[PDB]
């Protein structure tokens, strides 16, 4: 009762070209990591070079979950743009009140998974998955959120 | 079947005590294309008189046998029938795996081939196997594999061989050795029958001589009814009555009277298969399980939720914050009633009187032990990190009010003596151990008493790590020598701790505290803060890479999560009134996380916000100096860190 | 005398590995100024007349007056005098400490107090008093302290503690597992007795019909002789032929005639003795028992440096830079004496072939290592880094070619097994080392055994947690649900490891292995990496300290022993061919490591250095990578260094 | 052979106004530190110094390897701050021969180090000391370099 604080996040997860359902419960790390950086990409001739906007823009992903669903896992058993839609909310410090639902939504993820889970001991499964953001030619894609603070 | 049911639930008692040996029978051995006895029976009819038996053999004739060709014609083609009937090998069966499966005390054999040995050699485990009067002096090994049956590694030779009819009429002299530590080994472990026949029931025998006066202290083996043929109610009761305990393989489920793999199989994985929780049913049965093993744990003080080793034989994964996940369950949940019924208040009327107190007492602990909510309904949380302290805070008058009296129990006592201890007078502590030691062995209570034993090794570590430099540096730094210590102390010390050790003090207390109390294994060993230093290291990695990359992680991936096990830590063993908070850089354990959280939020003092910043978390979480952080810089601090932490 | 002292050194041989019971005779009770007998008869006589017989009574009479006094006066008359004289209260002698002070395992007793419990009361260790034939079948412990005569706990009575004539007829008729178990324990441990003369025929016609049984296969147990006057020679043949091995005090100490306790008090002072460094004084026995000790351990070809002290129970403290320094050695110096004859020929040429062939034999792995000298006289030091593993030299080609080769011998068996293992596939693997645990005892080999069982448990382990890697995750990442294992071989797998866990690996193999094995068996449990990473945490934070004001010197700064552990450690599994060379402990191990090296060399390139700073090491070492180090890089690095160790 | 490097440094020990000789030699640690620190303690002033250079100064100095002496020690069985010297062998890297030494000496130092150690596992003695080099109100006082390789 004293500051063992903590919030929770829901995580959404979506295969392209049909309406095929997976999700994750929760997500307890959720570490989110984003990378603006150069080196150089210029040769420097033409005089003019009239443009330059290049910006490395790399968004991560890593989410935790027990829960894969049997209903197709099954038969599967027996790709597509794993497009993902984290779901969260936010509250009013003033207030401390249920007011504002945020979503983040991404339309094009490729899975990047390591498969070098070597360890000794048996851990409490905890299957860790890491995530690259993936963009196509045309335009748009990468992060799309929504709001639901209106009052 | 109720029958079937304290049957199974006991033998789930006796998987796990160690009280299990097990006792191999015929059928096993015959499993494995083994040429049984009845057709060597049969060729030596042959060899004698050229003709078979007409009808079956009667129950003497099958080792009356043998004593005829014997006679008449000689061990010559005794020995030359033994080679040639005995040297095949045979591949092994899974009802020898089944078996070893659930790791006996020993094993019991009734057969001449090796089988048994292949098992226990590709299980992992070297057991002194005993065939004779030599072998018992020889074992040095404590697991052994007792061949009553008799093995040929001595050779193919009728001397070595108990199929005689002399032999069992000098059985009681000439292997007696085996016979008296089978009789022990009957009486000291449980028993269980499998795969024996009905030719010459070594039951009949043994069980006979032990009923001859076993008046009431008498645990009855159970057998397993491995025939086709359904057991009678009238069979059940003979033998009931004389002191078997007998199981029918066709009472659970039939089949073919042939097919004794399907039978045999399926009776031994119904037993095997319950884990530890498959026949709970009920709610009358949720509450015992958890009560018997949870009843101990309001004893203790204070417990660090890491520390909640196998509360339920690692069942589940209790994680920090006190949500349940679940780790190895399989069967009835038994852990969800209870908390829903904790959830509920109809329910819980329904619960007797002295069922209801338990609860409340149950949910006093639960809230007096952080445990809140299991992730499944893990919502907004907070746990209280008000520390409760005397001496980490340093109200010396109120030990020396607190020491001025007469106690009544030994608790008082002890709280006394680490009060004490903390003040430094270690002399008289030595005394009071003494007292509780010598007063605390008539009563059953005894986690009091480990830790009052794991206090004397400690602090005399502390005093022989003092002394030393006391004789050495002590003219280093203020000149003068000096001497806190008489010598009769010092020799009385020494002479108790010449014979001592701390390797084995888990092992040498009874088996009761180590089944309730065995989560108490941990910390009295060293390398403990040398085992979740490790644990804090690979933290400070990621915490480290989260900074040099500056990602943002959301919720409890916080350094808290460091320092949280930093307090941690630094309530455990102070709660319990241990001495092992006052060791030697455990000081730098604290001091690693200390600059190191002092780091991180330095660095963290510069988030470049892009984008999410300010939506996820406004008003951040903002780094504070908290009061137990200042109570760590005035109880830890040298000089050396303010130094570095100051040109950083 | 050769006698004595060769029964002293059997005692402490066999204490050594802790199989010693103790026979609490009943003088040690009397030893204790407790009234005997003698009173105890004299009322029963005064009642039945007026006057005690002179004279001694035969076996017979000291039986029969108090079986008389009952069957003519009362059982309540006998009980009420049986609390007029068992109420008796007394401390303890010096004897009760010195018999628990010899470490025993198991207690018997015979005499009816309860004095031999509570010593071992107060000495604080945990015993299983055992006195009536229902205590048995409840053993709550593996220590047992039986009685087989008989306590006064449950009161005074007949069924308590009996001197009935009739009660001696009455044999185990009424205590069977009494006997069951004493037979056992005669049988199972040595046996020595204490306090008692030869009045007992019932022990000895036990013991004789016992020597009678296992015939000339029996272990002879232990006597003490308090007599003053000298037993004669043809008693003590006499004896020796009935199977007794006597050890008589009076051939060690003279007193007087009514000495008595002091006698005792002699016989505790020659059993105490236990030790086996004290006995080397000569210069040849020195490497004797060197070579004695490390011999068993040829097949290995090399052993850690700070792990090594654990062979020699941690005497010397063996520093990691290949010199070593005392740490518990109170005797002789055999280091000291081996390390000055290193160095000086002309001791070498003093010496016959008997200690050539294992100088011979140590030559090879002692500088395969490379230790030198002490830490005293050694001037600069250097180390040899090398590595033969083809496997780290990443030519898959050539172990491919040596796969197809043929078979060889049971170390060439374990070396293919490691390159299968090598390539990644486990199949073949695992049934290759099915078949050498099937046939490694047929050449009794130790260490290999061992190795290979923790060989198949990492091989095991590997396989399932990749299986749990593709368990899920395959199908997402791959597409298609890949089966690499057939599931059958997934079924006998999980179908033969149920249950085994690897701390008992070490717990249940023949007690000869670990004498001679001491050492390795840290490979077996989680701490293949607590010992280690321990120190390389300290170290790191010590040095990144250290910084750039001093602590400065040329060759002693910084990573020096680090170099030194880092390539001793390298190569252990790396060259003995154990498997885990791919887990995360050793990404993690390299890693850190080569952190440790790249930033010691560039916090001494860049560091200020006003007049002192580098007048101290005016040579930088560098960090100039190895392709050792450019092989680590590419198989166990992430960050690889600079990807995190650029921006930082 | 490959690579280590090494070399040997003594620490050796003496008594002001004294022939006492009782200290540890050959500390493998014999650890030293140096630092200038300073804060707003001039924030201040008549508006007419001329300078004061306080510049204030700190100095550890730790030695361990422990096995002090015998004789001195059992003297002193039955307050001049000490005095220390110390020694450093320098090698060209041209050559590799034992050709410099470095001379090292404080004329004050006073030992305050920590007396609670208490490590549940034995360790091999290990009586680590640290140590303060002070310094007088007359003169002189720090450090005193000789340099050796008159060639």
């Amino acid at each position: 009762m004293k500051t063992v604080i903590q919030d929770t996040a829901d995580v959404y997860f979506k295969r392209k070209s049909d309406g095929k359902l997976v999700f994750t419960a929760e997500a307890q790390t959720a570490s989110f990591s984003q990378a603006i950086s150069e080196e150089k990409l210029r040769g420097g001739i033409g005089n003019k070079p009239l443009y330059i906007l290049k910006s490395e823009k790399e968004i991560n992903l890593t989410v935790k979950n027990a829960f894969f669903d049997l209903e197709w896992l099954a038969m599967t058993q027996g790709s597509e743009r794993y497009e993902v839609e984290y779901r969260t909310i936010a509250y009013n410090p003033d207030t401390e009140e249920v007011y504002s639902d945020i979503y983040i939504q991404f339309p094009n993820v490729s899975p990047s998974g390591e498969f070098e889970m070597s360890l000794e001991n048996g851990n409490a499964l905890a299957p860790e998955i890491k995530f690259e953001a993936l963009a196509d030619t045309d335009t748009d894609e990468m992060a799309v959120v929504i709001e639901a603070s209106r009052d | 079947d109720n029958n079937v049911v304290e049957c199974i639930k006991e033998i789930t008692e006796s998987s796990r005590n160690g009280k299990l040996v097990f006792f191999v029978g015929a059928g096993v051995s015959t499993l494995s294309d083994y040429p049984q006895w009845w057709r060597l029976v049969d060729k030596y009819h042959e060899e004698l008189y050229g003709s078979p038996k007409k009808g079956n053999y009667s129950s003497d004739e099958y080792l009356r046998i043998p004593q005829i060709f014997y006679n008449v014609k000689g061990e010559m083609a005794f020995d030359g029938i033994l080679k040639d009937f005995f040297q095949v090998d045979k591949p092994t069966n899974p009802i020898h795996d089944k078996i070893l499966a659930m790791n006996p005390a020993h094993v019991i054999t009734t057969n001449y081939d090796n089988l048994i040995d292949t098992a226990c050699w590709k299980r992992g485990k070297y057991f002194s196997v005993i065939s004779a009067e030599e072998d018992v002096a020889n074992a040095t090994s404590s697991r052994y594999l007792l061949k009553v049956a008799g093995d040929f590694r001595k050779g193919f030779k009728g001397e070595n061989v108990v199929l005689k009819e002399d032999d069992y009429l000098n059985y009681d002299q000439n292997y007696p050795l085996i016979s008296n530590l089978m009789k022990t080994i009957i009486a000291t472990h449980t028993i269980v029958f499998i795969g024996y026949g009905l030719g010459d029931y070594n039951i009949n025998m043994l069980l006979n001589w032990v009923r001859k006066l076993q008046k009431d202290s008498f645990h009855k083996p159970f057998f397993i009814r491995t025939d086709p043929s359904p057991i009678e109610n009238e069979t059940l009761i003979y033998y009931e009555n004389k002191g078997l305990r007998i199981i029918d393989a066709a009472s659970l489920i039939d089949s073919n009277e042939y097919d004794y793999l399907e039978r045999y199989s399926a009776v031994m994985d119904l037993l095997i298969e319950s884990q530890e929780n498959k026949f709970i049913t009920k709610d009358d049965e949720v509450i015992d399980y958890i009560y018997g093993k949870i009843s101990p744990l309001f004893a203790l003080q204070y417990i660090r939720k890491i520390d909640l080793k196998h509360v339920f034989e690692y069942d589940y994964h209790f994680e920090v914050n006190g949500t349940v996940v679940r780790h190895k369950n399989k069967g009835f949940g038994y852990m969800e009633r209870f908390f829903e019924l904790k959830e509920s208040c109809d329910e819980r009327s329904k619960l007797s009187k002295k069922q209801y107190e338990r609860f409340n007492a149950l949910f006093n602990f639960f809230e007096k032990n952080g445990v809140i909510c299991m992730a499944k309904d893990a919502g907004t949380l907070n746990t209280s990190i008000e520390i409760n302290s005397l001496a980490y805070h340093g109200k010396y008058d109120v030990m020396k009010k607190f020491i001025e009296e007469q106690s009544v129990s030994i608790e008082d006592d002890y709280k006394k003596a680490f009060f004490l201890a903390c003040l430094g007078r270690w002399e008289e502590s030595y005394d009071l151990y003494s007292n509780i030691i010598l007063n605390s062995i008539d009563e059953s209570n005894g986690c009091v008493y480990y830790l009052s034993q794991i206090n004397r090794y400690r602090i005399y570590q502390s005093i022989t790590q003092a002394v030393t430099q006391f004789n050495g540096l002590g003219l280093l730094t203020f000149g003068r020598h000096y001497k806190p210590f008489t010598d009769e102390f010092l020799a009385r010390i020494e002479r108790e701790m010449t014979n001592f050790n701390i390797d084995d003090l888990f092992n040498g207390m009874p088996f009761e505290f180590q089944k309730k109390y065995k989560i108490l294994e941990f910390l009295s060993d060293n390398q403990f803060l040398y085992d979740d230093t490790v644990k804090l290291f690979e933290l400070t990695n990621k915490v480290r890479s989260e900074m040099s990359e500056g990602s943002y992680s959301f919720g409890m991936s916080s350094d808290i999560v460091v320092l949280l096990r930093l307090y941690d830590n630094l309530r455990f063993l102070y709660e319990n009134c241990l001495w092992s908070v006052s060791f030697h850089e455990f000081h730098q354990y604290i001091r690693n996380s200390m600059s190191l959280l002092i780091e991180k939020a330095e660095y963290e003092r510069t988030r470049d916000i892009d984008e999410l910043g300010f939506s996820f978390f406004g008003k951040k979480s903002g780094f504070f100096m908290e009061y137990y952080d200042f109570v760590n810089i005035s109880r830890h601090f040298k000089i050396d860190d303010i130094k570095n932490l100051e040109r950083s």
